[PDB]
């Protein structure tokens, strides 16, 4: 009846609960104590990527009121973003389809 | 999506049997939903019979939209479709 | 149900369906085969074409994309049986209107 | 508050078929079923948590609560549950899919058996705007046969051969099918290995035969999880969306169906409720999964474990489709058959508001009329909505009530959700209080549109639309002129009468299927509703050249004629 | 008060085929936007007029006329430099619950952007100033700076059932004020 | 449903007043709504099966807020009596005054008779001008006062 | 009409239809369903069999056209009206 | 019991179905560049070859200008490969691959700058270290940096003079290689362009037949591919020119791109030296630290000279590629060195005096003795063709190094009986249910429990033994196998998926701390984080910053695990 099938080494208490661990657990040893070198590596990681995002290499972007407040008149501009076409590049590394976007 | 203007219309100027059946069904459903009628009932209470009388007096206020296979369409008012 | 003893209905089979199709009666097809046999008001998520309950996607857990429509309970049952196997028949929905 | 809520009518445009990834199966599932048991003696046979019939997946009766939607049998849509299987198993429905997929790649480095610049011409051809099912199958067959021919993979050349199944439901691959009189470092490795085996066995000399590259479900799943998305399109599995990964096509999670999918009958044989085949099968599958899960933590005999693991691949086979040696009704047994799912319930089903009785002749009935018994007209109804045009008539019908024929059985008020049985409730008050949006389910009346059908329904004129005429006897009477399209002969013949319930269906019926509109067969255009035997004989006898009538006889004949 | 053009599909029942279609469409648009708040667009008072009224189309089962309509509607949308005369109705020690005459009253004004010296007390004292203050249910004046549209609502049916058994962001459109400039807060501080 | 564009043409706060007044006079009169009618429409759902809930309240709240006197100080309802020609004779001052701003809707319905009020309605007002062009605007927007 | 003589058999019906539900309702339901799920087919709902199975209106006969109701709306009552403040604020620049 | 709603939100079950090659790369591009470029690179992974129109009709973004911008940003990041395929019967259009190794410059950025700081012979000076760090950070952020831009950018001419000085060193070392067409086209398409020309070059009616004409065509194609690949991989033609009365200069017009191959040679040397530091004591492990450093600069290719990825390896007479690889390894004389060559490069700190005990001052005898013990060591670190002059072999070191690293990873993963069983399954080819007992003598219960815990991965291969014609594993006992290739495969998916999980966790914490991180990374706020900040908000920023330092530390520790399994 599918219930008499049991190996001799196996028990009856262990079966029937099932479920299993929500996430399999084996504590990895690559989480060891920090060093000064590793902290500085985290720091330089932080400066990098932030460097490219503060640069013009984002291409990810997808109070916008039609009336201009007198405060917004003669107010400091946010930032003149350096355009993708503005940055000088080498033509020979880039395709012909990609030439029309750069300011030649 | 582009309506063929009324001045030129390729499809037949005759109401088909399917168009007549669907117009009668739609108008009868509208009447059964207490829509005003434009004919003399003379005691008629059946929405289908009232719709048939409306079609006879050519007074059903619906237009048939015949879509062509190319995605376009042209409109034919029930009155201007002849039986 | 299936029998005169259990007050069963008459089966409109494949041949009768074919006759009604040959007549060109779409609304009668709908009325006999859904409205008067099994008309279930299911909840369908527009994002993933999966059936929900109580206007709740219970797969996207948002209820924003849940819309309401009537399908045969046979269709509901077949979709749920397909989901029992590893077949996901996702429904893709468009507006009747907007031309 | 009171933020705007928008509803827009919608229709099903198409169906995207795929497989549910393990993420999707848990995402849809509202409970995990882990316990092999459905009821305990300690809870007095009550469905409790995590069992096969756990309430969270639905309820098997109208007097129960789901705890997921808190709905009875009439309101719960059924909710799914998921199972976690240790050591996954093959998919029976996708077995040939797995066979062809393992053909396309190499089992050594998990790289496709195709050249990175050869079949890309056919790939770009696949983006032809006009591609049919024939083109899809042909191009996929060409790709499959090309990678079947390709023995050596460009990442690791290990001579992929045949990917046939077991002589069972095991997969065996021939690593050295196309080797002969040739020497390789792989050949030296294999020869040395099997010399180390033949050096410690008095009997394995015969049994070294066969013993080729076996492909178990776990090995294939671990191989499937090594495939990059780059060559998914060649395998015909679009990996744009999640669950397009081939590894989701190996049985890892079991989506235990909702209770409504597999109902449990009440008071069957024993006072105890009777479960069904699918629930029993999933209980057994859960039991074996728990056993195999236990065997991981104790280290049971693997050969004994191989017995239980193989039974999993056998028990889920009949669970999906009982094809291996047999009354076990699987999921594909539900869908396949004359009384299955598609041909029995999807296009073709049983309908409400229909009747069937013996048919009798009636010449005084118009050819476009059918005589309906008053007894079946008092139960078959039409849902007439109250308008400004018929309110008085429907009030009279409500006053008549359900027991005299020009009456009504039910009233559905405009602002209510349940119809009022007209057996009780002082129908005079309801008739007085009729509104202009109420629905009165009134008896079938003279002139109602009914469908009328004889089996077998050979041609479309096997069903025609007639006007009802309510008569005192118990038969469906019809004019004998319209017997020919029905092929009926008043000798115990029974015909089915359908009452269309909506206005649009009623108008369609009487305008497209009406007897008067269908006097000609559509196969040739020749008339098919015309004189039958006695009508022909009487006409011939009247028009016979020896027939002379005086004025009195002639006028009586004309009066009988009209 | 600013207009805004919205495109929508209205359903005219066969009951309302007799009344002129302009009034029928406007009536349906009102019953859909009578006092409703449009998500992340503002609060709707009524419909101004109608612009594009397409021919009404019928689905094969309803019989009602479904009309694609574009319309201009009046939406109450202060942006940055708006002055209003609100009527406070509730006072709590987290920023006074300024209110209107039943239009929409869930807007809050924090104290930090309000006058610096104004502080709340557990003993229910009105205000403390270094020289004038005000009581509740009286004129006020403030500004509008930023708009946060609460457009999140992930509610599970079982959680709703528990809530109903037991029985928060009530609005999807709110306002914030300030009295950084002298004179704001009351209209009769002098003269 | 989809909103075509959020920011349409502005409203002068007399145009909305006459719009709501026209609403009330065309239908949903408040004096007649106080009156009772035992028969009603007799159709079943109100007069000519129609009713105006949740719209009468919103068209009355705004008109009441406008009909309360403008809070230039602690007689008129304040918006009732300006005619189309009354606002159409004010061009010579309204459009000759230069503000470089669409903040006109603020002074046409609120805050006359105080210098700080315009100081808030237009920001940085005194630095932009603080010599003599600060009182005739007051006198004229209080011309209706 | 496909360029070759295709019979009316199970193999012939797999001509250009791609309608997995229609094919299942004809014959060989489970193999076609599993093939569609594995290949991730995206068949539309256009067949009368699929329309019936899904409870949709078929596009044949009375469903081969649309019924439309003329709104009878003139063009003089659709232009924007009672608007001068925007023109004032425009000329004010 | 865990709720299905509870899992897949804290359990990360939906991430477990993600393919690591798509998942990690998409996450890296999403974190660094943007969401649109991430979608582009993810779709390029999902479909290897596609045009711009394929992006237009397969992604939500359909605009032509916007996809142009995002694709040119991706190409400038050296993350995309292109090729212009010509259809002679009509208009031709270019396709687009994706650069697998180009995104490592993004990933290895911190490691790349760590080694640019650590490696240099002159690093004590604080200013020089900081400027070289800045220059490498700029070159990796910009892709191809040009001295034409940089020299005009710098304000001080003497500062400009050091800039041109560092570059010649950076190009000799190999950290800066002249970017060209070779860094944007697929290997197999290069091979097909070189393979078709030599098939069209043959005049008709030759006495030879197809077999030998194809032989000569593939031979000539291999030769010309080797030439065209060996010209720019190592070269100094940019820096060769020297103007009158001036220092040596590089070409300023050309673009300088930071390379990766020699950096990974340095990382591999670092991992081998770390192995030695673990393997042998610091007296001669400190010696070995530089022994590879004098051969790492011109060390040969690590996995494939790109003549193995662009073409099918071989069918009959397959050993040719391995034979020629080891042949070149033995032929190259520069890689071979003598003890006299290593005496000039040893630092003053090392003494090499008490390092040897012959029986139970930079002396060329003793370094030669370390070199003999290295070559005589069980692991083949060095080979001795002629007395005294040895060389580093890779024809046999790679399989054993891969075995050791994978096996000790499995050991760190499982229990001691499990590593013992794996060791037996490895050394003993084709073990069985009784051969395990004969070769183990351990407790069968725990042996089999660990065996079951080890079947889950691709660690040991199972077999079916049919006693009858029909194959049933239950009827008769079954044997085991090795199949190490699947094991080396597994260490790619699991580790890549784990790295992708770390990147996902970091980006998700960023997503839920966006406003705090924005108020953090502001110029006037920077260096002043303890004043203009609320108490609780400051504490929150502090703890989340420690959390991301922790995630970066774990990321860095994991980054010493996958480059080894990325070899051949
Ligand atoms: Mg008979
Ligand atoms: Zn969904
Ligand atoms: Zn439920
Ligand atoms: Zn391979």
């Amino acid at each position: 009846n599918y219930m008499s099938n049991l190996p001799f080494g196996l028990g009856y208490g262990d079966v029937g609960k099932n479920h299993i661990t929500e996430f399999p657990s084996i504590p990895l040893p690559i989480n060891g104590p920090i060093t000064n070198k590793e902290r500085s590596l985290a720091v330089k990681y932080i400066n990098f990527g932030k460097t490219v995002k503060d640069g013009p290499f984002y291409t990810g972007s997808m109070t916008n009121d039609g009336i201009e407040r007198y405060s917004d008149k003669y107010l400091k501009k946010r930032k003149i973003g350096i355009s993708i076409d503005d940055h000088p590049y080498n033509l020979n590394l880039f395709p012909n389809e990609l030439y029309n976007v750069m300011g030649i | 999506e582009k309506a063929i203007p009324k001045d030129q219309r390729a499809t037949t100027p005759y109401m088909t049997k399917y168009e007549r059946a669907r117009i009668l069904g739609t108008r009868a459903l509208q009447i059964s939903m207490n829509a005003p009628v434009f004919v003399d009932l003379e005691g008629e209470t059946d929405p289908l019979r009232i719709a048939m009388k409306e079609l006879a007096e050519k007074k059903i206020p619906l237009v048939i939209r015949r879509y062509l296979p190319d995605g376009s369409f042209e409109d034919w008012s029930v009155e201007e479709l002849i039986v | 149900t299936e029998g005169r003893s259990r007050d069963g209905g008459l089966r409109l089979g494949e041949m009768e369906r074919d006759c009604v199709i040959a007549y060109g009666a779409s609304q009668l097809l709908l009325e006999r085969l859904m409205i008067s046999s099994d008309a279930f008001e299911v909840d369908v998520c527009d994002k993933c074409g999966l059936m929900g309950y109580s206007g709740w996607c219970t797969t996207c857990k948002s209820a924003e994309n849940i819309i309401k429509m009537t399908i045969p309970y046979a269709a509901k049952l077949l979709f749920q049986e397909l989901l029992s196997m590893n077949i996901a028949p996702r429904l893709r929905l468009e507006d009747i209107f907007q031309q | 508050k009171e933020v705007v809520v928008s509803e827009t009518p919608k229709r099903i445009k198409g169906l995207e078929f795929s497989a549910l990834s393990a993420a999707d199966i848990v995402a849809q599932s509202e409970v995990e079923v882990s316990t092999r048991d459905l009821f305990d003696l300690e809870k007095d046979r009550a469905p409790k948590a995590n069992g096969a019939l756990d309430p969270k997946m639905g309820v098997s009766s109208s007097s129960l609560e789901c705890a997921t939607c808190h709905g009875n049998l009439a309101s719960c849509h059924g909710h799914f549950g998921h199972l976690k299987l240790a050591l996954p198993v093959f998919h029976i429905g996708y077995f040939k899919a797995t066979i062809q997929i393992l053909q396309g790649i190499c089992k050594n480095c998990s790289a496709i058996l195709l050249s990175e610049t050869d079949k890309r011409q056919f790939l770009h051809e696949l983006r032809r705007p006009g591609v049919d099912n024939l083109r899809r199958m042909g191009i996929l067959k060409k790709i499959l046969d090309q990678c079947k021919k390709q023995r050596r993979c460009l990442h690791c050349g290990a001579l992929n051969g045949v990917v046939k199944k077991a002589a069972a439901l095991k997969i065996i691959h021939d690593t050295f099918r196309w080797v002969g009189k040739k020497s390789a470092p792989e050949k030296d490795i294999w020869v040395g290995e099997w010399k180390e085996v033949l050096a410690h066995n008095p009997e394995l000399e015969r049994y070294v035969k066969r013993c080729m590259d076996d492909l178990n479900p776990l090995k294939t799943l671990n191989l499937f999880k090594q495939i990059k998305s780059a060559d998914c399109e060649l395998l015909g599995i679009d990996a744009t969306v999640p669950s397009g990964r081939p590894e989701t096509y190996i049985w890892r999670y079991l989506p235990a169906p909702p209770v409504c999918i597999r109902p449990s009958v009440m008071m069957q044989d024993s006072p105890a409720s009777n479960e069904d085949d699918l629930t029993v099968k999933l209980t057994e599958i859960v039991w074996t999964s728990s056993l195999i899960k236990a065997g991981l933590d104790k280290g049971i005999s693997i050969n004994n474990m191989m017995e239980h693991w193989d039974y999993l691949q056998l028990t889920v086979a009949m669970y999906i489709n009982s094809d291996s040696v047999k009354p076990i009704r699987g999921f594909c047994q539900r869908l396949k058959g004359k009384q299955g799912r598609f041909r029995g319930n999807l296009s073709g089903k049983r309908v409400d508001f229909s009747g069937r009785t013996v048919i009798s002749p009636d010449p005084n009935l118009s050819i476009d009329e059918v005589a309906v018994p008053d007894r079946v007209a008092k139960v078959l109804t039409y849902p007439e909505k109250v308008t400004r045009y018929n309110r008085h008539k429907l009030q009279e019908l409500i006053v008549n009530g359900p027991n005299v024929h020009p009456g009504a059985n039910y009233l559905l008020k405009r602002n209510e959700d349940a119809r009022r049985n007209l057996r009780y409730g002082d129908r005079m008050k309801l008739a007085k209080n009729l509104q202009i949006g109420d629905v009165v389910e009134r008896h079938l009346e003279d002139g109602d549109v009914v469908l009328f059908n004889r089996q077998p329904s050979l041609h479309r004129l096997s069903i025609l639309s007639h006007y009802a005429k309510i008569r005192p006897w118990r038969t469906f009477r019809l004019n004998e002129c319209v017997c020919t399209p029905y092929n009926a002969d008043f000798d115990g013949d029974e015909m089915n009468l359908h009452v269309p319930q909506t206005e649009e269906a009623r108008a369609e019926a009487i305008n497209l299927m009406g007897v008067k509109n269908n006097l000609l067969t559509p196969k040739s255009g020749e008339p098919i509703i015309a004189a039958t035997q006695d009508f022909i004989t009487g006409s011939y006898l009247i028009s016979h050249k020896d027939s002379f009538y005086d004025r009195a006889t002639l006028t009586q004949l004309l009066s009988m004629m009209s | 008060f600013i207009l805004s053009k919205i495109a929508d599909l209205v359903r005219i029942p066969p009951d309302q085929f007799h009344r002129d279609t302009i009034s029928a469409i406007t009536h349906q648009l009102n019953n859909k936007f009578a006092n409703k708040i449009i998500p992340n667009v503002g609060l709707c008072i009524t419909i101004y007029d109608l612009l594009t009224v397409e021919e009404g189309q019928l689905k094969p089962g309803d019989g009602s006329s479904y009309i694609n309509v574009t319309f201009r509607a009046v939406v109450f949308k202060p942006f940055l430099g708006e002055i209003v005369t609100g009527w406070i109705s509730k006072c709590t020690a987290e920023g006074i619950k300024v209110s209107l005459l039943g239009i929409f009253d869930d807007i809050f004004i924090p104290q930090n952007m309000l006058f610096e010296g104004c502080y709340y007390t557990p003993e229910e004292s009105a205000w403390i100033w270094p020289k004038l203050y005000f009581d509740v249910n009286e004129k006020i004046r403030f500004r509008i700076e930023r708009e946060v549209f609460v457009d999140v609502k992930p509610k599970s049916p079982k959680e709703r059932e528990l809530e109903e058994r037991a029985q928060e962001k009530p609005p999807a459109y709110a306002l914030l004020g300030s009295c950084q400039t002298d004179g704001m807060g009351l209209v009769s501080w002098w003269e | 449903m989809k909103v075509l564009e959020e920011r349409n043409a502005f409203l002068s706060d007399y145009e909305v007043l006459k719009f709501l007044t026209d609403l009330e006079k065309k239908h949903l009169w408040d004096q007649k709504s106080l009156a009772a009618l035992k028969k009603s429409r007799s159709k079943g759902k109100q007069n000519r099966p129609y009713n105006h809930p949740e719209l009468q309240g919103i068209t009355r709240n705004v008109v009441n807020y406008l009909s309360i006197n403008k809070n230039f100080i602690n007689e008129k309802s304040g918006i009732s009596k300006m005619s189309d020609e009354s606002f159409a004779e004010l061009m010579t001052k309204l459009n000759s005054f230069k503000l470089f701003k669409a903040e006109k809707l603020q002074i046409v319905n609120q805050l006359p008779a105080n210098m700080v009020h315009l100081y808030s309605i237009v920001e940085e007002c005194d630095a932009r001008f603080d010599e003599k062009t600060i009182e005739e605007m007051l006198e004229i927007i209080s011309g209706y006062a | 009409y496909k360029g070759e003589v295709l019979g009316i058999t199970r193999f012939g019906l797999s001509k250009m239809r791609d309608s997995v539900l229609q094919l299942a309702s004809f014959e060989k339901t489970t193999d076609h369903l599993f093939d569609a799920a594995f290949y991730m087919k995206k068949d539309a709902v256009e067949g009368v069999s699929e329309c019936i199975i899904l409870g949709q209106t078929m596009s044949i006969g009375t469903g081969s056209f649309k019924v439309v109701k003329g709104t009878n709306i003139s063009e003089k009552d659709l232009v924007p009206k009672r608007c001068l403040f925007e023109s004032l604020s425009n000329e004010a620049a | 019991l865990v709720t299905p709603e509870d899992v897949m939100t804290i359990s990360s079950l939906e991430q477990r179905t993600l393919n690591p090659d798509l998942f990690l790369y998409k996450e890296l591009v999403k974190a660094h560049l943007g969401e649109r470029a991430a979608s582009v690179i993810g779709m390029l992974v999902a479909l290897g070859r596609l045009s711009v129109r394929e992006l237009v009709e397969k992604i939500d973004g359909m605009d032509v200008d916007s996809v142009k911008t995002t694709l040119v940003s991706l190409t400038q990041l050296r993350c995309v490969k292109y090729l212009q395929e010509t259809a002679i019967s009509g208009k031709k259009t270019t396709y687009y691959y994706y650069n697998e190794e180009g995104i490592h410059i993004l990933l290895y950025s911190g490691l790349i700058i760590d080694e640019i700081i650590t490696q240099m012979r002159v690093n004590d000076e604080e200013e020089h270290k900081q400027l070289v760090a800045e220059i490498v950070q700029n070159v990796i952020s910009l892709g191809s940096l040009t001295v034409e831009d940089y020299l005009s950018s710098v304000t001080s001419d003497s500062m400009k003079y050091t800039i041109s000085s560092l570059f010649v060193q950076l190009c000799e070392m190999g950290y800066l290689i002249q970017i060209s067409k070779l860094h944007y086209t697929p290997i197999e398409d290069l091979w097909q362009f070189l393979y078709e020309k030599h098939y069209k070059n043959i005049p008709r009616n030759s006495p030879l037949s197809d077999l030998k004409k194809r032989s000569q065509a593939k031979m000539n194609a291999k030769t010309d591919f080797a030439k065209i690949i060996n010209k720019p991989n190592e070269l100094s033609q940019i820096l060769t020119v020297d103007p009158k009365t001036s220092l040596r200069i590089v070409k300023p017009t050309v673009s300088l791109t930071i390379n990766l191959d020699r950096f990974m040679k340095g990382r591999r040397s670092k991992q081998l030296i770390n192995l030695a530091k673990t393997r042998v004591g610091s007296v001669t492990a400190q010696v070995y630290k530089i022994a590879l450093r004098l051969t790492e600069q011109k060390s040969p290719k690590i996995r494939d000279p790109l003549t193995q990825t662009g073409l099918l390896q071989d069918l009959e007479e397959a050993k040719s590629f391995q034979d020629e690889a080891e042949l070149v390894e033995e032929k190259t004389p520069g890689l071979t060195f003598n003890a006299i060559d290593l005496a000039r490069h040893l630092p003053a700190e090392l003494d090499l005096r008490g390092s040897l005990l012959s029986r139970k001052p930079h002396s060329a005898s003793l370094i030669n003795s370390h070199l003999k013990i290295l070559a005589s060591s069980n692991f083949p670190f060095l080979n001795e063709t002629k007395p005294g002059v040895y060389y580093v072999p890779y024809s046999k070191l790679m399989p054993v190094l891969k075995s050791s690293v994978y096996e000790y990873v499995i050991a760190s993963t499982l229990g001691p009986s499990a590593m013992r069983l794996s060791r037996c399954i490895r050394d003993n080819k084709l073990v069985s249910e009784k051969i395990i007992n004969s070769t183990a003598l351990m407790k069968e219960k725990d042996i089999r429990s660990t065996l079951a815990s080890l079947i889950r991965y691709n660690s040991v291969e199972i077999q079916e033994v049919p006693r009858t014609a029909d194959r049933s594993a239950s009827r008769a006992v079954f044997l085991f196998r090795c199949k190490e290739t699947h094991s080396y495969n597994f260490m790619r998916q699991n580790l890549e998926w784990n790295m992708a999980n770390l990147l996902f966790k970091k980006e998700k914490l960023k997503q839920e701390n966006s406003t705090l991180l924005k108020k953090a990374n502001r110029d006037d706020v920077k260096g002043r984080e303890n004043e203009l900040l609320l108490p609780s908000e400051l504490n929150q920023l502090k703890m989340v910053n420690e959390r991301e330092l922790n995630v970066f530390a774990r990321l860095s520790r994991l980054l010493s695990l996958w480059e080894v399994f990325q070899m051949a």
